[PDB]
């Protein structure tokens, strides 16, 4: 049993027609202190997978490292480590799944959320979840934290059900993922203006974006907005 | 691998003997001569040091009794420093008994006691037996005196008199002739002393190459007392029965 | 000396195959499967007169619906046999149903080869285990300290084995009886027995589906040893 | 749950309510609170279902063993004892059982030994337990004789059940009746207390604040 | 530890460390059971080449597991006290957890199976010791003898002997016990085995050890001049 | 301080037949009041003609069921392809729970399918092991809304035959499988209604000799 | 000689003597046959009996619904590397939710018999394995020798007079390769190999054990009856 | 349980102990022996938490038991209860220790002396003319304390524990069901059947 120090938050995905999007944040907050700012919160694994994490940081390191192992070891004795016999996205989230459970029944957990978000073998889309208690579910959207709140809610209104994915493209879905990051700017205290954004497409593979920033944000109307009832100046 | 170098210690003969065991006895068959004593009113132990120097420093040594509590001593045959493992288990154990119970050790549980460890050593573990013989002398309110005996095999029998290590056939002999059943300490004294000086394998028989000890009920009134015969006291005593 | 789990330049192991010969020395035990029912009989072999043959214990019981002759060293037996028990009544508390014959000679089989440098030597016996199951009906196995076991329509172990096995080898068929079955261990052992066989000095038992595992009384024995002996006279 | 044992002339009667609960909501009222480990050994089940279902059945695979290796039946003070010393075993960690080991052997006789969790172990001519314990004990304590009918004494451990299941919350459902003699146990029916207890009302005329 | 296989199979199929722990048993002095219609009797016999010993605290040859079982054998005397110890510790053990003390089978069944393990375990011998287990079961008043060898056979007998001289002692046995009419009373049994010792014993003193176990708990040992009467009686019946 | 347990909410239902059994459950994953999943499986196939389901903590009812389907493979491998009776498969079930007695499953586990004369077979359990055959059994969050209906619909309680008046009670006639499916549905839809960890989809696992089917019916997703 | 009393002991010209007569326990075993296409994998196996009131010894075990291996030598030894690999492919299923590569199956053997090769108190496995198996790179066929080595084949055969059906293999190399879709020929071909190896005796109904797993086709073994369409 | 009672007189010692057994709001049984024989000269009562009360005296029982067919001879009463206090000052340093109090009476057949020693679950060993366990001797003491000779008879101590009764069943508030007497002495150990 801990405690978790300094801490990542919300963690947001959805699936498209051809593919899997998920994105994060780039802060590590310590407390109420916005400690460090530029903290890499989504892992690629190969070039089929990404692995978003939040919560603990520090057992974030320590998962990342586990991940880094796992491909190391996947690669010894095997010709067909970049072929037939590469980690799938199926592969790593069981394996963390297994890790979490084991962690959580021995009362020493891993304090995280983690999302697992891949394109398999035949091109079918992943996206699974993962948490501190070894709790897991799959969803046409998945979120953390404050994204199960405010993220879902938005992202549901583009794939509400399985008959929904095929519709949706590969623009409309990451333009509702970078919409839905702008809204956890405004009403999450412990988000940053940064993030970090990947896409992991069946025909045009992994694209990994960095540095990206909250944009077109509304904000004029607040000249307006004067005390708390009865002022007028 | 190590099998190799084993030399099974704990096997039988094809006569059913155990060799360690066997050969331990021949060991001890060389230490010097040990008696033991049983009267009515008390015990003797008499034991002969072997081949002395003058320049050993006699007073302040022992190596053939030794007192296991306030009733019960040991007079050694064999290995000492095998012995001062066992004694030192033996002393531990009638300690444990006093404060389990709050009574002392009975002689034949502390004689028990030992020579289960004895056997121990004969059946299992693979390594080699203790290549000692004890002569027991002891009291207590159930038996009163009592004269016990125990060897490597780890067996142990009970004695009127009885004699341990070197020349103890021809020891056995002279006991089994003089001794009665209604014989005294004073008397048994002299038996023990006599005894000695006809086995063994010395020119004669001096204060110096002797070991002496009493365990009377001569203590003031209902009680035991050992005494552990200091040089001075062994050379009287040869004087008085006319060794010397 | 040389190792415990050593092999020869055949490709056996030293111990397993010295073990066999101990088993050689034993006393005979046979075993026959029918669609009736399983028969096991024993030879007790009695050392003295003065020693009481009904203390020789070489048929025994590991649950209602599974028997055990032996044959070889027996005091080796009695460790075989109890984990025998556990594992029938252990798997019955787990699946609340009784357990394979198949199953359970397998369990017994396994702690066959747990010996090295675990116990310091092989068993020096083998076994019968006769039993009955809803799946493969009425079996017989043979279980040796190899950690092998063959199942048998028929089987004879000990000193008289291989003069037995080629008598059992004419007598057997899919259609025997089991009071057939019954004449025909008692038959054999006559046959391969040093002293005169009588109900004090041989034991038979059955398994079926009905009544369980079975030992026979002396009484019961007796009368199907005076049946034997008319038929025999009969021609 | 409410279940009782008394020895008499005809050997044990040994009787239970059906009722399972988890908190006042009612889980179950077709369970067995009654548990044949042989067929001269009985054990009733309170506390705990898990701990008392778990351990008995497990007893049960410990009297086997003991008659396949002594070729004789276990006696009902060494069966009780192994439960007992189980349970003692595990005692502070939280098992929640109260339990009757009934039986009959030749050199005993008809024998009923209670057995809890914090390692009690009693042997006794009657017994209650469970949350309607007061209530049977009521009717048994002031209708018991030694020289009772099977048929009576039957009846009697039955209208026990009763008295309980109606005044106590955690009690209910149907009542499960076993005789045990020299020869064994004999089930004796499962009893809805729905219909029973208008019949008892009826024909023994108790039961008057109620009315029907 | 100490790990070494000592109790292994040979090419012939016999294990000799056992083999050999039953000569140390031809070594050991005679001991003798007999059981008759309401007792069971146990004669040892005392080699007399130990004089000067002290009878009252010298281990005696017949030891009490319980007060309704006793133990007598024949081999290695040190290793007859660790079976005793463990046997007395089991018999109390029982009492504790079946509330019944053990029966003769089931004593004789624990120490067979002790000395079966200690045939197949690393780094230990056999036991030099074969035993006599005697007594009566709680509440029966049928006699019960059983004996015990190295291997961990054991069996029930009528009439038995163990130890030097035993092959002698049997042959007479087995010509002077008849199973349909057993020695009726204790005087018969007691006789019968002081006969069978004087056999082989050489000098009826202090020689023969008898102790006689009767049903509920009731056993005694005889001193010398009891015995001694048994020797007088039956060598006086010889001269004729 | 660290709470290893959760409740992930959920309802599941079984019910026997005369010669089939069904095993039904939402698919609905929720934490407190946020919604994890609308279509979550909860009853599984777990081989030889049985159907699962551990209800409540959902990382310890994947484990139990993940244990289970693993006791069913190595019962092929250690007794000859051997099928598993449901009675045996419960028993099994039993040893799981109660292995973890002081620190449990967290959840309420129901089997169905057939018994060895073909009739069909519904066993209930709760979080340490405890077990009984039944007829009938609802569990999870919304089981106190359900039982009472099947205890009246089902077995005909409290039901008297008109004219009578309390006399003779309504007869225990059989229900068919179109008829079973009826309740069920009817049951998930009253209880979506008024628990709000019930609903989005509801999943029907049906058992019969032939083989396991299934049947899907979308329930409220408010 | 003097070498072969332990396997910690090297000869003088660098042998191991208890591996070697741990694999002529191999020899004395049973024949039995593996081979494959692209894709199905086919093992067959005759099973021996004690005498005729005997069952036949079983030949072939079951570790997974995708791979499986056939025996010759100790069949106790088999039983515990058989069980070591049913643990294995579990431990990949259960961890990774990955069905165990054939290949690394292989290597798992390989190490688990090293170990008792260069210890002192243990032994050599006895027995020699054939393993078949499907995974995400096709149809696979390996030989377990109980040396440690392990080696990945189109066809081969172990066991008494195995030269006879290895050599027909290496003749029908090209032909049975090209088999595939068609499960019953390439069964065919396999009864055809291992009569290669009979002597005096023939293939009968309960003489006969036969299994094959492929590209639709879990690993499932054929006994009895159900091999009489082959003889 | 609930009281135990110990009086030592002239030639023996007398032990008096609760039948009653109340597991909570019920009494379970109203004819409990509260005691174990651990040699022929040598009982034991106790009183403590359930289940410990009886597998503690059970184990000391087997314990002297096997000391007596090993040694074939009977321990002192002292003896005994020094190996039970050091049994007891073992226990309570345990995971979980022995909640039982115990009283040993026992007649001293070499002195032919009787003996009372009274332990409580700590291990506090004191040998006494009488004594009591838990809240009987608040009531009986002070009655002991008055009526207590050295050279009373076995008579008059059954008397004096009569007293000593009948104050207890009229001023404590539990219902203990009476009690079953047991005398020891030279002649060993019997139950006084009408009290
Ligand atoms: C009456 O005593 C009855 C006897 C049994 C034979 C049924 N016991 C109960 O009713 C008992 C009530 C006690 C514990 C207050 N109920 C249970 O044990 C109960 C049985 C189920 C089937 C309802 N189980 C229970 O309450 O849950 C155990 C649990 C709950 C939550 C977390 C872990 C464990
Ligand atoms: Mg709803």
């Amino acid at each position: 049993t801990q405690q978790p120090i300094v801490t990542g938050t919300s963690v947001i995905s959805m699936k498209y027609d051809n593919g899997v999007i998920i994105a994060a944040d780039n802060l590590g907050s310590y407390g109420s202190l916005l400690r460090f700012n530029g903290v890499e919160r989504l892992i690629p694994v190969g070039d089929n997978t990404v692995v978003g994490i939040s919560g603990d940081i520090s057992d974030m390191q320590h998962i990342e490292r586990l991940l880094k192992d796992l491909v190391t070891e996947n690669a010894y004795d095997n010709p067909l480590a970049d072929a037939e016999e590469a980690l799938e996205p199926s592969y790593i989230f069981e394996y963390l799944a297994t890790v979490m459970y084991q962690r959580r029944s021995k009362m020493n957990p891993l304090w995280n959320a983690i999302i697992v978000a891949g394109v398999q073998s035949n091109g079918d889309q992943f996206l699974r979840y993962v948490n501190l208690l070894g709790v897991t579910y799959s969803s046409p959207t998945l979120a953390t934290g404050f994204g199960a709140h405010m993220a879902n809610p938005l992202l549901r209104k583009v794939v509400d059900r399985e008959s929904d994915i095929p519709k949706t493209t590969v623009q409309v879905a990451e333009e509702a993922i970078v919409n839905a990051m702008r809204v956890l700017y405004y009403r999450d205290a412990r988000s940053s203006r940064n993030f970090s954004l990947a896409i992991i497409d069946k025909n045009t593979g992994l694209t990994f974006k960095k540095n990206l920033q909250v944009e077109n944000m509304k904000w004029d109307f607040a000249k307006d907005i004067k005390g708390y009832g009865t002022q007028k100046i | 691998g190590s099998r190799r170098y084993d030399s099974r210690t704990t096997i039988f003969s094809p006569e059913g003997r155990l060799y360690q065991v066997e050969y331990a006895l021949e060991s001890i068959s060389h230490a010097g001569t040990a008696i033991g004593i049983m009267a009515s009113d008390g015990i003797v132990l008499a034991a002969e040091r072997k081949v002395t120097s003058t320049l050993l420093e006699q007073d302040t040594s022992t190596e053939k009794l030794y007192k296991l509590n306030d009733k019960i001593a040991v007079a050694v045959a064999g290995l000492t420093a095998d012995a001062e493992i066992l004694i030192n288990t033996a002393r531990i154990h009638a300690q444990n008994y006093l404060k389990t119970y709050n009574e002392d050790i009975p002689v034949e549980i502390l004689v028990r006691r030992l020579s289960d460890i004895k056997q121990g050593y004969t059946q299992h573990g693979g390594l080699r037996p203790f290549g000692v013989s004890f002569i027991y002398a002891g009291y207590d309110d159930r038996y009163g005196y009592q004269l016990y005996t125990s060897n490597p095999s780890g067996n142990y029998t009970g004695w009127k008199a009885i004699s341990v290590g070197a020349n103890t056939s021809a020891a056995q002999t002279l006991l089994q002739m003089d001794y009665k059943d209604d014989m005294k300490v004073d008397d048994a004294i002299e038996l023990a002393l006599k005894t000695l000086s006809k086995t063994t394998d010395s020119s004669a028989l001096t204060y110096d190459r002797l070991e002496f000890a009493t365990i009377r009920k001569g203590a003031n009134d209902g009680e035991v007392y050992q005494k552990i015969f200091k040089p001075q006291e062994i050379k009287d005593i040869l004087v008085k029965t006319g060794i010397t | 000396d040389r190792g415990v789990s050593t092999f020869s330049p055949e490709g056996r192991l030293f111990q397993v195959e010295y073990s066999l010969e101990a088993i050689k020395l034993g006393s005979t035990a046979i075993g026959i499967a029918t669609k009736e029912g399983v028969v096991l009989g024993v030879e007790k072999r009695a050392t003295s007169p003065l020693l009481e043959s009904d203390s020789i214990e070489k048929i025994v019981e590991i649950d209602r619906h599974i028997g055990c002759a032996m044959s070889g060293l027996t005091a080796d037996a009695r460790s075989m046999i109890e984990h025998a028990r556990t594992a029938a009544v252990t798997h019955n508390l787990y699946y609340d149903e009784d357990i394979n014959v198949e199953s359970l000679t397998q369990s017994v089989c396994d702690l066959a080869l747990r010996f090295g440098e675990l116990m310091s030597r092989p068993f020096g016996v083998a076994l019968l285990i006769a039993g009955h199951d809803a799946d493969d009906g009425y079996q017989l196995f043979h279980a040796e300290p190899s950690g092998t076991f063959y199942r048998y329509n028929a089987k004879a172990i000990g000193s008289g084995s291989e003069g037995a096995q080629a008598e059992l080898l004419n007598e057997w068929h899919s259609s025997l009886t089991l009071k057939e079955a019954e004449l025909l261990v008692l038959k054999i052992l006559k046959q391969v027995m040093e002293e005169k066989l009588d109900e004090n000095n041989a034991q038979l038992s059955c398994i079926t589906k009905q009544d369980g595992f079975k030992i026979y009384d002396n009484e019961k024995t007796a009368e199907l040893i005076k049946e034997l002996k008319e038929k025999e006279a009969a021609e | 749950t409410t279940t009782l044992a008394f020895r008499f002339q005809g050997g044990i009667i040994v009787a239970v309510d059906s009722r399972a609960t988890a908190g006042n909501w009612v889980a179950s009222q077709t369970v067995k609170a009654v548990i044949e480990i042989n067929p001269f050994l009985l054990g009733t089940m309170a506390g705990g279902a898990a701990d008392c279902q778990f351990w008995e059945t497990w007893l049960g695979s410990q009297c086997r063993l003991h008659e396949l290796r002594e070729k004789e039946r276990i006696s009902v003070a060494a069966a009780s004892k192994i439960l007992s010393n189980l349970v003692y075993q595990y005692k502070g960690a939280g098992l929640s059982m109260g339990t009757m080991i009934c039986g009959y052997t030749r050199k005993e006789g008809p024998t009923i030994y209670y057995v809890d969790s914090d390692g009690t172990r009693l042997k006794g001519d009657i017994f209650c337990v469970g949350s309607g314990q007061t209530f049977a004990y009521g009717v048994l304590d002031s209708n018991y004789k030694w020289d009772l009918s099977v048929e009576d004494a039957l009846y009697l451990g039955k209208r026990s059940i009763l008295a309980a299941a109606h005044r106590d919350a955690y009690s209910g459902g149907s009542v499960n009746l076993y005789h045990v003699t020299e020869d064994g146990w004999i089930y004796h029916g499962n009893h809805d207390v729905g219909e029973l207890f208008w019949k008892v009302k009826e024909e023994e005329g108790s039961f008057n604040n109620v009315i029907g | 530890g100490y790990d070494r296989a000592l109790s292994i199979f040979s090419p012939d199929g016999h294990i000799f460390q056992v083999e050999y722990a039953l000569e140390a048993v031809k070594r050991g002095t005679c001991a003798v059971g007999v059981k008759g219609k309401n007792c069971v009797v146990l004669g040892c016999e005392r080699r007399s080449t130990l004089k000067l010993q002290d009878t009252r605290i010298t281990p005696s040859k017949v030891s009490k597991i319980d007060s309704h079982v006793v133990l007598s054998f024949s081999g290695l005397n040190a290793d007859s006290r660790i079976l005793i110890e463990k046997a007395r510790v089991e018999a109390q053990s029982h009492r504790l957890t079946l509330e019944d003390p053990v029966t003769v089978e089931y004593l004789t069944r624990y120490v067979a199976g002790v000395q079966q393990r200690y045939t197949q375990s690393g780094g230990v011998r056999p036991f030099g010791v074969s035993t006599l287990i005697a007594g009566f079961d709680p509440r029966d008043d049928e006699p019960k003898l059983y004996q015990t060898e190295p291997s961990g056979i054991y069996s029930s007998w009528s009439a038995q002997t163990i130890g030097r001289n035993s092959k002698t002692v049997r042959e007479f046995l087995e010509k002077n016990y008849d199973r349909k009419e057993p020695p009726a009373t204790v005087e018969e049994c007691v006789k019968l085995t002081v006969r069978s010792l004087l056999e082989v014993v050489q000098t009826g003193a202090k020689n023969i050890e008898i102790t006689v176990v009767k049903p509920d708990s009731d056993i005694v040992a005889l001193s010398s001049e009891e015995i001694n009467q048994y020797v007088t009686q039956i060598e006086q019946e010889k001269q004729e | 301080q660290f709470n290893p347990y959760g409740d992930n909410g959920g309802t599941i239902l079984g019910i026997a037949g005369e010669d089939f059994a069904v095993l039904a459950g939402d698919t609905r994953n929720i934490t407190d009041y946020s919604i994890n999943s609308r279509y979550e499986p909860k009853v599984f196939d777990c081989g030889d003609n049985i159907v699962m389901s551990a209800n409540g903590f959902a990382a310890d009812g994947d484990a139990l069921v993940k244990r289970f389907k693993n006791s069913v493979k190595w019962y092929h491998f250690d007794h000859n392809d051997k099928k598993l009776s449901i009675n045996s498969a419960a028993r099994n079930i039993q040893h799981l729970l109660y292995g973890k007695r002081f620190f449990p499953y967290y959840v309420h586990t129901i089997i169905a399918g057939l018994d060895e004369d073909g009739k069909g077979a519904v066993y209930s359990f709760d979080p340490v092991g405890s077990y009984e055959r039944e007829q009938c059994r609802a569990g999870g969050a919304a089981a106190s809304l359900i039982m009472p209906f099947l205890d009246n619909q089902v077995n005909f309680k409290n039901q008297y035959e008109p004219g009578t008046n309390g006399k003779v009670k309504k007869p225990l006639k059989y229900l068919s499988v179109e008829e079973v499916i009826k309740l069920v549905r009817d049951s998930f839809t009253s209880a979506t209604e008024r628990h709000i960890q019930v609903g989005d989809g509801l999943e029907i696992l049906i058992v019969t000799k032939d083989g396991v089917r299934k049947e899907f019916y979308e329930l409220k997703r408010d | 000689n003097n070498y072969d009393g332990d396997t910690v002991t090297f000869s003088p010209t660098g042998r191991l003597f208890q591996v070697e007569y741990a694999l002529e326990a191999i020899k004395q075993g049973s024949v039995t046959v593996g081979l494959r296409s692209n894709t199905h994998a086919v093992l067959v196996a005759l099973k021996r009996n004690a005498d005729e009131l005997s069952s036949y010894q079983k030949k072939i075990i079951k570790c997974d619904e995708h791979m499986g291996l056939s025996l010759a030598g100790l069949a106790p030894d088999a039983r515990v590397l058989s069980n070591y690999l049913r643990q294995q492919c579990n431990y990949s299923s259960l961890v990774f939710n990955r069905k165990l590569a054939v290949e690394r199956a292989g290597h798992l053997l390989c190490d688990k018999a090293q170990k008792n090769t260069q210890s002192y108190g243990g032994r050599p496995y006895g027995v020699g394995l054939l393993i078949i198996g499907y995974d995400k790179s096709g149809a696979h066929l390996l030989e377990f020798q109980p040396s440690g080595n392990v080696t990945e084949l189109y066809g081969t055969a172990i066991g008494a007079r195995s030269q006879g059906a290895k050599t027909y293999l290496e003749r029908t190399l090209d032909t049975f390769i090209k088999i595939d879709g068609n499960p019953d020929e390439l069964i065919k071909a396999g009864v055809e190999a291992i009569s290669q190896s009979l002597r005096d005796e023939s293939l009968t109904v309960d003489n006969l054990s036969i299994a094959i797993v492929g590209k639709d086709t879990p690993f499932t073994i054929y006994d009895g009856e159900a091999v009489a369409k082959y003889i | 349980m609930d009281i135990i009672l110990g009086i030592r007189v002239q030639d023996s010692v007398i032990l008096a102990s609760s039948k009653a057994v109340t597991r909570g709001i019920s009494v379970l049984k109203d004819s409990d022996d509260k005691t174990r024989q651990l040699s022929p000269h040598t009982l034991m009562s106790f009183a403590g938490e359930a289940g410990d009360t009886v597998q503690f005296a059970e184990y000391i029982q087997a314990n002297i038991q096997l000391y007596s067919i090993r040694e074939d001879y009977e321990l002192s009463p002292q003896a005994v209860s020094s190996f039970v206090r050091q049994e007891l000052a073992k226990s309570i340093r345990s995971r979980r220790p022995y909640q039982v109090n115990v009283l040993i009476g026992g007649y001293d057949k070499k002195k032919n002396k009787p003996e009372l020693y009274q332990i409580d679950y700590l291990g506090t060993k004191v040998e006494l003319p009488y004594g009591a366990h838990g809240y009987s001797g608040f009531y009986t003491f002070s009655l002991l304390d008055h009526h207590y000779r050295p050279d009373m008879t076995t008579e008059e101590g059954l008397d004096l524990l009569k007293l000593c009764v009948q104050e207890l069943e009229k001023r404590m508030p539990m219902d203990f069901k009476g009690v079953i007497v047991k005398i020891v002495d030279k002649d060993g150990i019997r139950q006084v059947d009408d009290f």
